C-alpha cells in the first residue's frame, strides 16, 4: 500500500546535526509526523507539521534544537536535528496520514549519538 | 508644526467629547487586557521555546506598549494641552514610534516566516529556529531605532497659544526634514508592510493551490479555503486599521482643512483605529495560532 522512505539517519558525534527526510512518492499519503523510540523507553512524539507546512509542533524536549518542515510540492517531510545529545539516540519513525493519530508508519531509521563517530 | 495639539477652536460639544473619551478608554483597556493575557499565557504555559511563540510575545509586548500611551493622549485631548512635562513627552513619543514599528515589523516577520515555510521548506529548517527568531527581533528593533531614537531627541514641549504641544523639532530647513519623517513613516509603517504581507501571503497561497495530490482533493480545497480566508482577514484588518491615519497625516501635510466637528472627531477616530490593530493582533496572531490555541 503506502511505502514511507526514510533517509538521513545514522551516527553523529554529540552536538552534531542530522537531517531526516521522509517521502511518499506515490502521493497516497502525507508524511506529517516524527516519532522515536529509545532502546528502553516507550514510543514518544517528536514533531509534527500541518498539511500546509505552516504550523509545526514540537515536543518540549526537542523544541530548542529540532525544526520540521514539509515540502507540499513533492510531499517530503523534513526533520532538522541540531545539538544532538545521547537522549536523542533512538529509532526515528516517519508517520503519514491518508488523504481521507496516524495511519501509516515507516520502518524507522537508527539515530545514534556517540563520540566514537566522525 | 502641530503634532499632538489639535487646533480645536470652537469648543467641543457634549456627545463628541464623551465619544472621543470612550474611544481612547475602550481601545486602551481592550489593548492592554488582550496583550497582557497573551504574555501571561506565554510566560505561564507555552514558555517561549519556539520561534512562533517568540514572535507572538514580541508582538504582544509591542502592542501593549503602544496602547499604554493612550491614557496620555486622552488627557492631552481633554485639557487641550500636554501637562506631563518635557521628559514624559520624549518618553511617550519614543515609546509610541518604537512600538508602532516593532508591532508592524513583527507581523511582517510572521508573514515572511509563513511564506518561507511553504515556498522554501528546506531553507525553513534553518530560518524557523528560536535562535533566529530572537535575532530577527533584535534586527527589527535596530531598524525601529532609526526613528525611535531620533524622536527621543527631537521631541519636546513648546508653547503654542498658551497651551502646550508635545511636538517634534527638526533641523533646518524644518519643512524638508519634517516632511521626510512623515514620508519615511508612511513607507516603512504602511507601504512596505502592505507590500510584504500581500506578496508573501499571496505567493504562499499560490504554492498551496498548485499542489495536486492524487487522492484527497476535497481535503486540499478545504484547507485552502480556511487559509485564504485567514489571509484575507489579517490583511484587511491591517489595511482598515492603518490606512485612515496614514492618509489623514499626508493630507494635513498637503492642504489646510476647515477645523470642524467632523474633522476633529474623524481625526481621533483614525488615531484610535491605528491602535485597534494592537487590539486585534492578539486575536489574529495569538488566539488563532494553531499551537497557541491548544494551550489556551
Ligand atoms: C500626528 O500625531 C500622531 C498621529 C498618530 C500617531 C500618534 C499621534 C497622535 C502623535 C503622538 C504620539 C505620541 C504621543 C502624543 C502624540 N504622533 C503621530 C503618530 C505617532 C505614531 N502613532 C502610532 C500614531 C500613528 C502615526 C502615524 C503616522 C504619523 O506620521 C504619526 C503618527
Ligand atoms: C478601508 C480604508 C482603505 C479606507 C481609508 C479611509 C481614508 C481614505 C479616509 C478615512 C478618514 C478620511 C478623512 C476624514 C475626514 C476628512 C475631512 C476633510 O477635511 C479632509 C478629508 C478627510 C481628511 C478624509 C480623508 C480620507 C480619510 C483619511
Ligand atoms: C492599500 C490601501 C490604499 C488605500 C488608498 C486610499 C486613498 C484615498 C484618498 O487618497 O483619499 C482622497 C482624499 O479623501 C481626498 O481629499
Ligand atoms: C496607499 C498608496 C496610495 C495612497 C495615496 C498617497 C497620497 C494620499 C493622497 C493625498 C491626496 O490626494 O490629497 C488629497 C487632495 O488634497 C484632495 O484635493
Amino acid at each position: 500500500q503506502v511505502q514511507l522512505v526514510e533517509s538521513g539517519g545514522g551516527l553523529v558525534r554529540p552536538g552534531g546535526s542530522l537531517r531526516l527526510s521522509c517521502v511518499d512518492s506515490e502521493r497516497t499519503s502525507y508524511p506529517m509526523g516524527w516519532f522515536r523510540r529509545a532502546p528502553g523507553k516507550e514510543r514518544e512524539f517528536v514533531a509534527s507539521i500541518t498539511w500546509s507546512g505552516i504550523d509545526p509542533t514540537y515536543a518540549d524536549s526537542v523544541a530548542d534544537r529540532f525544526t520540521t518542515s514539509r515540502d507540499v510540492a513533492n510531499n517530503t517531510l523534513y526533520l532538522q536535528m541540531n545539538s544532538l545529545k545521547h537522549e536523542d539516540t533512538a529509532v526515528y519513525y516517519c508517520a503519514a496520514r491518508a488523504p481521507v493519530d496516524y495511519d501509516y508508519w515507516g520502518q524507522g531509521t537508527q539515530v545514534t549519538v556517540s563520540s566514537a563517530a566522525a | 508644526g502641530s503634532h499632538s495639539l489639535c487646533p480645536q477652536t470652537g469648543s467641543p460639544s457634549m456627545v463628541t467629547a464623551i465619544t472621543i473619551m470612550a474611544l481612547y478608554s475602550i481601545v486602551c483597556v481592550v489593548g492592554l487586557f488582550g496583550n497582557f493575557l497573551v504574555m501571561y499565557v506565554i510566560v505561564r504555559y507555552t514558555k517561549m521555546k519556539t520561534a512562533t511563540n517568540i514572535y507572538i510575545f514580541n508582538l504582544a509586548l509591542a502592542d501593549a506598549l503602544a496602547t499604554s500611551t493612550l491614557p496620555f493622549q486622552s488627557v492631552n485631548y481633554l485639557m487641550g494641552t500636554w501637562p506631563f512635562g518635557n521628559i514624559l513627552c520624549k518618553i511617550v513619543i519614543s515609546i509610541d514610534y518604537y512600538n508602532m514599528f516593532t508591532s508592524i515589523f513583527t507581523l511582517c516577520t510572521m508573514s515572511v516566516d509563513r511564506y518561507i515555510a511553504v515556498c522554501h521548506p528546506v531553507k525553513a529548517l534553518d530560518f524557523r529556529t528560536p535562535r533566529n527568531a530572537k535575532i530577527v527581533n533584535v534586527c527589527n528593533w535596530i531598524l525601529s531605532s532609526a526613528i525611535g531614537l531620533p524622536v527621543m531627541f527631537m521631541a519636546t514641549t513648546k508653547y503654542r497659544q498658551g497651551s502646550i504641544d508635545c511636538t517634534l523639532t527638526f533641523s533646518h530647513p524644518t519643512w524638508y526634514w519634517e516632511n521626510l519623517l512623515k514620508i519615511c513613516v508612511f513607507i516603512f509603517a504602511f507601504i512596505m508592510p502592505v507590500l510584504i504581507i500581500t506578496v508573501c501571503y499571496g505567493l504562499m497561497i499560490l504554492r498551496l493551490k498548485s499542489v495536486r495530490m492524487l487522492s484527497g482533493s476535497k481535503e486540499k480545497d478545504r484547507n485552502l479555503r480556511r487559509i485564504t480566508r485567514m489571509v484575507l482577514v489579517v490583511v484587511a484588518v491591517f489595511i482598515v486599521c492603518w490606512t485612515p491615519i496614514h492618509i489623514y497625516v499626508i493630507i494635513k501635510a498637503l492642504i489646510t482643512i476647515p477645523e470642524t466637528t467632523f474633522q476633529t472627531v474623524s481625526w481621533h477616530f483614525c488615531i484610535a483605529l491605528g491602535y485597534t490593530n494592537s487590539c486585534l493582533n492578539p486575536v489574529l496572531y495569538a488566539f488563532l495560532d494553531e499551537n497557541f490555541k491548544r494551550c489556551f
